[PDB]
C-alpha cells in the first residue's frame, strides 16, 4: 500500500545554530510529496537512508536489525522498558521473528518519527514525538528532526527488519533543500528544490517570497 | 611570505579602492556642495500660500525635512571595512536645506552671484515667463496654483510612504554592493583545488614543502576573486559617477535655474525643482507645468487687413 | 599636505586557549596491566581497547613496567594519537623470554608461542612477577611451545630465582576508535585570543552572549556563513566571537616643507585599544580637538577635518559648510544688483591618454623562443 | 586633473614594469635564469608559472587602461559639448560654463587636455527695494513686459 509524504523528514543537517536566515544545502532527504510504502500490521532494503514514521499507542515496534545477512555472518538496535541497546553482532532470528510479550546506550496521540542514515562510515539517527492525533497517516503540518546518536561501523548496510499497529518507510534521495531557520534557531519551513518550477525559483532567489 | 612573491597585487588594489573611496566624497560634493554659504529660511512661511513645511527641515528633530525621513526609513568584518562618508547625513541635510532655502527665497540668482531676496509668487511669475506663459496667468490663478502644488506635494508623501518599490534605484545600488561583498566573503570558503578552504588546517595537515602548493592554489583563487571584485567595483563606480555627474548637472540647471531642455527635468514644461537627500543618493521633486484641457480652434498662419499681411508679435 | 594610508594594524592575540568536553569514558587498562593473572606464553590472550579515551600519558609516565617500548610509535606522543582499533594481548612467562616481546625475533616465544607481525606497530611492557606470578612450588602456569597464533611444557618459573627464571606479567597494545585524550585548558573572555574549540580553531575577542542554541548545536553562523558564536564544551554557555580589533593607519600632515609634526588616525577602533581624540571615523592621535569650525582643509571622515594652525599644532574640528546666511525675504522685498563683475574663470578637462601600445610577447617572453 | 591623468599613466606603466621583477612563485624572476639553470622539461613548469603571472598582470593593466579610457572619453565628450555649446555659442545652462550667468569662453591647448577661460557675468553690489507683483492704474492691472 501507499500514502503521501506530504511534508516530512526534514532534519537539522549539522550541529550548527543559524538564526533568521534562509540557509540551503544538499543532503540525502525524503523528497516532498513522494509515496511512502505504508504497512498496517516484511523485508525492506536500505537503499541509502530511511525516513521512518510508526504511530502506536504503546510503542510495540521496539527493535530493528540493520545489516548484510540479518544472521550469523549487523546492528541490533533495540528499545526496552527503560533503556536503548545498540550492538553490532553476528546473531539470528526465526522463520517468524517476534519479541516476547559492540556498543551500549541509555535513553494515535503520538508519532515517533525518525530518520536513519549511514554516510562517510558513520551511522546516525534523528527524532520527533508528534503531539497531534490523526488516525489515517503522517499529518500535513511541518516538523524538523533533532539528532540522537552517531557511530563509526565500517559496514555496508544493505537492508533491515523491524520487530513489534502501523509503520511507514520512505527512501532518502540526494536533493537540494532550502531551510527557514527562525529567530530561535529552529527550522520552521523548507523547500524541496526539485519538486516543481516554483521550488526551482525559490532555491534561486533564496526567499520564500518570489516577486 | 608567499603573497609578497606576487609583487604589487596587494598594493594596487588598496590604491584602486582608495581611488574609489576618495571619489565618493567628491561625487557627494559635486552634487550637494554647489553653494558657498548655508542659507537660512526666514521664520515666517509667507511664500504666497505655498506650504513648504513638508520639504523644509523640521527644527524639532536629526534636522531633516519630513519627506527626507520617509527616504531614510524606506532604504535598509573579517578583513573588509566601510569607511565613513566625509559628509554625514546631518550635513547633507544642511546643504540640501541651503539649496532649497536659496531656491525658495531667491530663485536662481544664488546660482549666479549672491542670493537676492524675491517674493515667491514674484519668482513663479518669472518661472512662467521662462516657459512662454505670460505671468498674468500666474497671479490671476495664484490661490489655485498654491492649492494645486500643495495637493501635489501631498501625493509625494503617499507615493513614497505607501508604495514599497518607490526607491528602486537606491535600493538596487545598496543591493548590488551587498551582493558584491557577500560574494567576496563566500569565495573565502571555496576550495580552488586546494585540500581545504581552511588555511590553518592546510598548515596543520601537510608538510610545509607540500602545503605551500595547496596554499598557492588558495592564494591564486582568492587573489583572482579579489581582482574580480575590484574590477566590478571600478566598473560600478564609473556608473555611479556618471549618475552623480548627471545629478550635479540637474542640480546646476534644474535647482539653481530653470532648464528649457524638454523632458530633462522630468516630463512637462519645467518650472523648478527641490532637492531632497536620500541614503547613498538624491531625490528631486521636479515641479512642471503640464497643459491639461484643450479646446480646438480654426487657425490661420497670418491675416490680411489692407493687402498688407499682419503676423502675431508674441502669440 | 593631505592624508595617506601608510599601514594597516591588527591587535595580536594575547593568549591561546584550547577547549574540549569533560574527559570521561577511558579504556580499562587495569583489566590488562593491573590484572591478577596472565595467560601462558604458548597461549597469549587478547582483549579490546577502542571507543574510549586511551590515556597513554599515564603509561608513558609509568615506572611499574620495566619498559613500555613501542615497535612503531612514540610513547609520550601516543596520548595525542589514535589507532584504528587496539588489541591488548597479555601473558605470563620467565624474564629470560622478555627480549622476545618485539617484531623480527626468534625463540620459543617470538617464533613459536607469542610471535608478532613483522609490520606490527604496537607498544609492549612487563611488570616483575617474582612477587606476583611466581610460586615456590614452581609457576606451572608458564606454559610455552604464525603471528598471534594462540609439544609444549611449563617454564621453570620461580620467585627466589635470578631474573631470567623469575617471571614477568607481560602485555602489549597494538595499533577509528583507539584514540588518546585531547588536553583542555582554561577559558578567557574580552581579550583578543587564539581559540580552539572541539574542532573549531580561530582568533577573536570572545564574549558571553545572549543567543539560545538548541541542546545539540555547537557553532553559530552569520548570514554569510561567518563563524559568529560557539558553545563551551565544559560549561554549557554560549559565546559571541568578535574579530580582533584591526584597521587602517592613516597619517595626516601639512606639507613637509611647512612642518614635520604629523597626526595619526586609526580607523574604526576605540582609542583605549591603541594627545588623543575619539571620532566616528576612528581614533585620532597627535592632533587636538577645537570647538571652532573652518573650511575643510584635510578630510578625516564623519564631518571631521584637520589643519595646521596656531605655537603651531595640527587641530581637528567639525568642518564648516561655509558661513550661514539668513536671506532678508518678505512677501514684498527684492534685491537688485546695481553693478557687476566679468569674472574670467578657468575650467580644465583631460582629453587624451598617452597612446600606449605593447609588444605583449616581448613583455611576457622577451628574447626567448622557449618561452614563446 | 591633467597632472593626475599623467600621474595615473605613469603609475600604471611603472607598476607594469615592476611586475617583471616579481617571482609569481617561479625560481627566479629573470626569465634567462630559468632557461639556463634548469632543463626544459623541469624549467617549463616555472616558466608557465611566470607566464601565468605576467599575463594576469597584462590583463589587469589593459583592464585598467580600458576603464580609464572610458573615463577619459566621458571627459572628452563633456569637453566637446562645452566647446560646441560654450565656445561656439552661449549656453543658457546655468553653471555649465563656470560660476555666473554666461557670456563666452576661449579654449586653450594643454598637454593631453584642454583648458577653457569661461568669461562669466556675476552681479556684485545690490540694493534692496520695496516691490509689487503688478500695478493698478484704473483698477485694471499693469504688469512689466520684462524685468
Amino acid at each position: 500500500a501507499y500514502t503521501n509524504s506530504f511534508t516530512r523528514g526534514v532534519y537539522y543537517p549539522d550541529k550548527v545554530f543559524r538564526s533568521s536566515v534562509l540557509h540551503s544545502t544538499q543532503d540525502l532527504f525524503l523528497p516532498f510529496f513522494s509515496n511512502v510504502t505504508w504497512f498496517h500490521a516484511p523485508v525492506l532494503p536500505f537503499n541509502d537512508g530511511v525516513y521512518f514514521a510508526s504511530t502506536e499507542k504503546s510503542n510495540i515496534i521496539r527493535g530493528w536489525i540493520f545489516g548484510t545477512t540479518l544472521d550469523s555472518k549487523s546492528l541490533l538496535i533495540v528499545n526496552n522498558a527503560t533503556n536503548v541497546v545498540i550492538k553490532v553482532c553476528e546473531f539470528q532470528f526465526c522463520n517468524d521473528p517476534f519479541l516476547g510479550v559492540t556498543f551500549e546506550y541509555v535513553s494515535f496521540k503520538n508519532l515517533r518519527e525518525f530518520v536513519f542514515k549511514n554516510i562517510d562510515g558513520y551511522f546516525k539517527i534523528y527524532s520527533k514525538h508528534t503531539p497531534i492525533n490523526l488516525v489515517r497517516d503522517l499529518p500535513q503540518g511541518f516538523s524538523a528532526l533533532e539528532p540522537l546518536v552517531d557511530l563509526p561501523i565500517g559496514i555496508n548496510i544493505t537492508r533491515f527488519q523491524t520487530l513489534l499497529a502501523a509503520y511507514y518507510v520512505g527512501y532518502l534521495q540526494p536533493r537540494t533543500f532550502l531551510l527557514k531557520y527562525n529567530e530561535n534557531g529552529t527550522i520552521t519551513d523548507a523547500v524541496d528544490c526539485a519538486l516543481d518550477p516554483l521550488s526551482e525559483t525559490k532555491c534561486t532567489l533564496k526567499s520564500f517570497t518570489v516577486e | 611570505n608567499l603573497l609578497l612573491q606576487y609583487g604589487s597585487f596587494c598594493t594596487q588594489l588598496n590604491r584602486a579602492l582608495t581611488g574609489i573611496a576618495v571619489e565618493q566624497d567628491k561625487n557627494t560634493q559635486e552634487v550637494f556642495a554647489q553653494v558657498k554659504q548655508i542659507y537660512k529660511t526666514p521664520p515666517i512661511k509667507d511664500f504666497g500660500g505655498f506650504n513648504f513645511s513638508q520639504i523644509l527641515p523640521d527644527p524639532s528633530k536629526s534636522k531633516r525635512s519630513f519627506i527626507e525621513d520617509l527616504l531614510f526609513n524606506k532604504v535598509t568584518y573579517i578583513g573588509l571595512t566601510v569607511l565613513p562618508p566625509l559628509l554625514t547625513d546631518e550635513m547633507i541635510a544642511q546643504y540640501t536645506s541651503a539649496l532649497l532655502a536659496g531656491t525658495i527665497t531667491s530663485g536662481w540668482t544664488f546660482g549666479a552671484g549672491a542670493a537676492l531676496q524675491i517674493p515667491f509668487a514674484m519668482q513663479m511669475a518669472y518661472r512662467f515667463n521662462g516657459i512662454g506663459v505670460t505671468q498674468n496667468v500666474l497671479y490671476e490663478n495664484q490661490k489655485l496654483i498654491a492649492n494645486q502644488f500643495n495637493s501635489a506635494i501631498g501625493k509625494i508623501q503617499d507615493s513614497l510612504s505607501s508604495t514599497a518599490s518607490a526607491l528602486g534605484k537606491l535600493q538596487d545600488v545598496v543591493n548590488q554592493n551587498a551582493q558584491a561583498l557577500n560574494t567576496l566573503v563566500k569565495q573565502l570558503s571555496s576550495n580552488f583545488g586546494a585540500i581545504s578552504s581552511v588555511l590553518n588546517d592546510i598548515l596543520s595537515r601537510l608538510d610545509p614543502p607540500e602545503a605551500e602548493v595547496q596554499i598557492d592554489r588558495l592564494i591564486t583563487g582568492r587573489l583572482q576573486s579579489l581582482q574580480t571584485y575590484v574590477t566590478q567595483q571600478l566598473i560600478r563606480a564609473a556608473e555611479i559617477r556618471a549618475s552623480a555627474n548627471l545629478a550635479a548637472t540637474k542640480m546646476s540647471e534644474c535647482v539653481l535655474g530653470q532648464s528649457k531642455r524638454v523632458d530633462f527635468c522630468g516630463k512637462g514644461y519645467h518650472l523648478m525643482s527641490f532637492p531632497q537627500s536620500a541614503p547613498h543618493g538624491v531625490v528631486f521633486l521636479h515641479v512642471t507645468y503640464v497643459p491639461a484641457q484643450e479646446k480646438n480652434f480654426t487657425t490661420a498662419p497670418a491675416i490680411c487687413h489692407d493687402g498688407k499681411a499682419h503676423f502675431p508679435r508674441e502669440g | 599636505k593631505g592624508i595617506y594610508q601608510t599601514s594597516n594594524f591588527r591587535v595580536q592575540p594575547t593568549e591561546s586557549i584550547v577547549r574540549f568536553p569533560n574527559i570521561t569514558n577511558l579504556c580499562p587498562f587495569g583489566e590488562v596491566f593491573n590484572a591478577t593473572r596472565f595467560a601462558s606464553v604458548y597461549a597469549w590472550n587478547r582483549k579490546r581497547i577502542s571507543n574510549c579515551v586511551a590515556d597513554y600519558s599515564v603509561l608513558y609516565n609509568s615506572a611499574s613496567f620495566s619498559t613500555f617500548k613501542c615497535y612503531g610509535v612514540s610513547p609520550t606522543k601516543l596520548n595525542d594519537l589514535c589507532f584504528t582499533n587496539v588489541y591488548a594481548d597479555s601473558f605470563v612467562i620467565r624474564g629470560d623470554e622478555v627480549r622476545q616481546i618485539a617484531p623480527g625475533q626468534t625463540g620459543k616465544i617470538a617464533d613459536y608461542n607469542y610471535k608478532l607481525p613483522d609490520d606490527f606497530t604496537g607498544c609492549v611492557i612487563a611488570w616483575n612477577s617474582n612477587n606476583l606470578d611466581s610460586k615456590v612450588g614452581g609457576n606451572y602456569n608458564y606454559l610455552y611451545r604464525k603471528p598471534f597464533e594462540r609439544p609444549l611444557q611449563s617454564y621453570g618459573f620461580q620467585p627466589t630465582n635470578g631474573v631470567g627464571y623469575q617471571p614477568y606479567r607481560v602485555v602489549v597494545l597494538s595499533f577509528a576508535t583507539v584514540c588518546g585524550p585531547k588536553k583542555s585548558t582554561n577559558l578567557v573572555k574580552n581579550k583578543c585570543v587564539n581559540f580552539n574549540f572541539n574542532g573549531l580553531t580561530g582568533t577573536g575577542v570572545l564574549t558571553e552572549s545572549n543567543k539560545k542554541f538548541l541542546p545539540f548545536q555547537q557553532f553559530g553562523r552569520d548570514i554569510l556563513d561567518i563563524t559568529d558564536a560557539v558553545r563551551d564544551p565544559q560549561t554549557l554557555e554560549i559565546l559571541d566571537i568578535t574579530p580582533c580589533s584591526f584597521g587602517g593607519v592613516s597619517v595626516i600632515t601639512p606639507g613637509t616643507n611647512t612642518s614635520n609634526q604629523v597626526a595619526v588616525l586609526y580607523q574604526d577602533v576605540n582609542c583605549t585599544e591603541v594627545n588623543v581624540f575619539q571620532t566616528r571615523a576612528g581614533c585620532l592621535i597627535g592632533a587636538e580637538h577645537v570647538n571652532n569650525s573652518y573650511e575643510c582643509d584635510i578630510p578625516i571622515g564623519a564631518g571631521i577635518c584637520a589643519s595646521y594652525q596656531t605655537s603651531q599644532s595640527i587641530i581637528a574640528y567639525t568642518m564648516s559648510l561655509g558661513a550661514e546666511n539668513s536671506v532678508a525675504y518678505s512677501n514684498n522685498s527684492i534685491a537688485i544688483p546695481t553693478n557687476f563683475t566679468i569674472s574670467v574663470t578657468t575650467e580644465i578637462l583631460p582629453v587624451s591618454m598617452t597612446k600606449t601600445s605593447v609588444d605583449c610577447t616581448m613583455y611576457i617572453c622577451g628574447d626567448s623562443t622557449e618561452c614563446s
